[PDB]
RNA sequence: CCAACGGGGCCUUUUUUACUUUGAAAAAAUUAGAGUGUUCAAAGCAGGCGUGCUCGAAUAUAUUAGCAUGGAAUAAUAGAAUAGGACGU
RNA sequence: GGAUAGUGGCCUACCAUGGUUUCAACGGGUAACGGGGAAUAAGGGUUCGAUUCCGGAGAGGGAGCCUGAGAAACGGCUACCA
């Protein structure tokens, strides 16, 4: 290639968006953003196959012209603005607001918030340094540059951010006993505790995970969120709350208590 | 040897010597330590060669493979051939064969490197046609 | 040029079984000969059996109670993963519900069921049924 | 014993023995080669297309007695000349020099089938039309 | 209660590799496979229930090389002899 | 030292005499684009993959270059050969 591509195949695309094999031959690329694209929501997905409010990309198009529709409290109008993990999207006629936030299957999900929580996001820290004139400021996880942090924050602490003038309100430290999240591998969409962290220089740290059944896992540290306290998250969790189970037991719930 | 051997003048960059203030010491010399636990040798910090390839007086770093191998030439001026040792699987017939590799490296007038040594080599950014590795411990077989 | 000490073994104890004969002497012994013996002992193939001390790798006599079929040994020592035993067993033993494939592990020297019950692996020796 | 070795780490003579060997098997030669590119007149396809020289018969090998029907054909993608035989009895009257006629093999592999010898080929069609049509009397043939 | 099979602790004088277990990784489609009367089937990923409500889009496999981890049988390698050795408090 | 967005015999000056190989170098052939995969299978195998997805190369044959964040572009330009 002789430069930046413009176009995604089907079957390329990423397969949590659940799109259908046969319906045509392109899948909608998202546009530069805040996010990765391997691991970004376009709107058309979110309005069109999820909620099912549009038929086409043509009446997807028609919504948001008309600016119905903000994502962290901002008018958008791109049909492939990338949404991803943690952000707040706002329907203001309906008198609707969603996080998006994933399934134990690891997929986004359908989460409805109270008109409350709405007010503020997560973000992983990403790195602290000092830029110019020698004013430090943090890098989050959806790319925020915010001044003047705490001097106590570090690198995989967590920070509350009100959506309202962007400043800082709240940190959580990395350390045992935290809630976690986890977002990428395997085992994406889990909730549990840290146990303890391996340290392996030039390489990658490895983090032990507990969830409330106490089953054990392993995950690179580069997955890892932290949302809370032992039993006092910091935002909704999601229905199910991240417990793993069995497909025998799956099995078994749905046809004896709902299949009834 | 002779330090000054070529035609141009070596010195470390950037690392001044202030004659208006001669005080009666060493001259100043820069040196750090590699990490990964590779102990940085004495005659590094109280040597005299002047080498910008040198992992502990000059300007390459250290990071990615690390690797071992035995010392099978010592020809060339400051580089060495290791070689590298390994069995290959062939699944039809269930049994292995030998194969091996042959690796240069560059190595520092700190090591005294010697035919038959067991060498351990870090990783760097290219700095030959070929080599692409830096001698980093000595273990005198 | 005694290649193998464990082949010329078993190759004794059978050669004596198919004539009809109650013991059998082998020469020289090994840490892994009685290793082998004891584990056909156990399931009942072999009587009991005695060691000679002569300063010089020593001797062993053996009963013999008539009820081996054969015994053997695999060489060279194939490297056998948990996935592969199951493979081994069709080939060798003349039946899914008798007879035992013998392996040496880090847990040390025992049968394939056993192997399965502590869920470990290593390297085949050799069968016996 | 049994002549080979059978150590853990002899792979590499083991291998290299079986290639030496393969090449005594009749089919795996010839494809490793390319003998059917470099000669043979079809140069590896399954059939092939050319133009009628003259018309010949050829006596049956003893203890058989027959005159069978054959013609010469030169090949139009390469010009060699080929003898091929024409099935089912008077279907030699249909046909004549300078005709253009589709060929088949013997369904030998290139051997010589039954009595006749030294013809590996046969008539299929000729002038665009099918021999067994033709004998069967379900198509007419343009003369030219 | 009791029998078998697995496992941990304590007492009894108490260098470097191969190999094997477990885990993270190995795109989707294809392959094996769970659910669902496309009128059946090849398919598809849908669809049920009152006439607004609601379950889904699983799971497995994937040689070899690289990474992390438990074991110490088997097979190699090293060490104190012109002691130049260990502990030296 | 020069040049490059930048490392490097990438190129130049001076200097040394090195580097690969029976564990198959170097040379020759392929009716050879690589892979996810396909056919036939008791098990172990054999044969195929121009072709719906991923990566590479080319626009009659070779060379050169303008514009531009990005091209040695051919539904851009310049010369030679056919």
């Amino acid at each position: 290639a002789r430069g930046p591509k413009k176009h995604l195949k089907r079957l390329a695309a990423p397969h949590h968006w659940l799109l259908d094999k046969l319906s045509g031959c392109y899948a909608p690329r998202p546009s530069a953003g805040p996010h990765k694209l391997r691991e970004s929501l376009p709107l058309i997905v979110f309005l069109r196959n999820r909620l099912k409010y549009a038929l086409n990309g043509r009446e997807v198009k028609a919504i948001l012209m008309q600016r119905h529709v903000k994502v962290d409290g901002k008018v958008r109008t791109d049909t492939t603005y990338p949404a991803g993990f943690m952000d707040v999207i706002t329907l203001d006629a309906t008198n609707e607001n969603f996080r998006l936030v994933y399934d134990v299957k690891g997929r986004f999900a359908v989460h409805r918030i109270t008109d409350e929580e709405a007010s503020y996001k997560l973000g992983k820290v990403k790195k602290v340094q000092l830029g110019k004139k020698g004013v430090p400021y943090v890098v989050t996880h959806d790319g925020r540059t915010i001044r003047y942090p705490d001097p106590n924050i570090k690198v995989n602490d967590t920070v509350k951010i009100d959506l309202a003038s962007g400043k800082i309100t709240d940190f959580i430290k990395f350390d045992a006993g935290k809630l976690v999240y986890v977002t990428g591998g395997r085992n994406l969409g889990r909730i549990g505790t840290i146990v303890h962290k391996e340290r392996h220089d030039g390489g990658f740290d490895l983090v032990h995970i507990k969830d409330s059944l106490d089953n054990t896992f392993v995950t690179r540290l580069n997955n890892v969120f932290v949302i809370g306290e032992q039993g006092k998250p910091y935002i909704s969790l999601p229905k199910g709350k991240g417990i793993k189970l069995s497909i025998a037991e799956e099995r078994d719930r749905r046809r004896a208590q709902q299949g009834l | 040897l002779t330090v000054q051997s070529e035609r141009a003048f070596q010195k470390q960059p950037h690392i001044f010597n202030n004659p208006k203030v001669k005080t009666s010491k060493r001259t100043k010399r820069w040196y750090k330590n590699a990490g990964l636990g590779f102990k940085t040798p004495k005659t590094a910090i109280e040597g005299s060669y002047i080498d910008k390839k040198c992992p502990f007086t000059g300007l390459v770093s250290i990071r990615g493979k690390i690797l071992t191998g035995t010392v099978v030439s010592t020809k060339m001026h400051r580089t060495i051939v290791i070689r590298r040792a390994y069995l290959h699987y062939i699944p039809k017939y269930n049994r292995y064969e030998k194969r091996h590799k042959n690796v240069p490296v560059h190595v520092s007038p700190a090591f005294r490197v010697q035919v038959g040594d067991i060498v351990t080599v870090g990783q760097c950014r290219p700095i030959s046609k070929t080599v692409r590795f830096n001698v980093v411990k000595v273990s005198a077989a | 040029t005694r290649s193998s000490v464990l082949a010329d073994a078993l190759n004794a104890i059978n050669n004596a079984e198919k004539t009809g004969k109650r013991q059998v002497l082998i020469r020289p012994s090994s840490k892994v000969i009685i290793k082998f013996l004891q584990v056909m002992q156990k399931h009942g193939y072999i009587g009991e059996f005695e060691y000679i001390d002569d300063h010089r790798s020593g001797k062993i006599v053996v009963q013999l109670n008539g009820r081996l079929n054969k015994c053997g040994v695999i060489s060279p020592r194939f490297n056998v993963k948990i996935g592969d035993i199951e493979k081994w067993t069709a080939n060798l033993l003349p039946a899914r519900q008798f007879g035992y494939v013998i392996l040496t592990t880090s847990a040390g020297i025992m049968d394939h069921e056993e192997a399965r019950r502590k869920h470990v692996s290593g390297k085949i020796l050799g069968f016996v049924y | 014993g049994k002549g080979k070795p059978r150590g853990l780490n002899s792979a590499r003579k083991l291998r290299v023995h079986r290639r030496n060997n393969r090449w005594a098997e009749n089919n795996y030669k010839k494809r490793l080669l390319g003998t059917a590119f470099k000669s043979s007149p079809f140069g590896g396809s399954s059939h092939a297309k050319g133009i009628v020289l003259e018309k010949l018969g050829i006596e049956s090998k003893q203890p058989n007695s027959a005159i069978r029907k054959c013609v010469r054909v030169q090949l139009i993608k390469n010009g060699k000349k080929v003898t091929a035989f024409v099935p089912n009895d008077g279907c030699l009257n249909f046909v004549d020099e300078n005709d253009e006629v589709l060929l088949a093999g013997f369904g030998r592999k290139g051997k010589a089938k039954g009595d006749i010898p030294g013809v590996r080929f046969k008539v299929v069609k000729v002038s665009g039309v099918s021999l067994l049509a033709l004998w069967k009397e379900k198509k007419e043939k343009p003369r030219s």
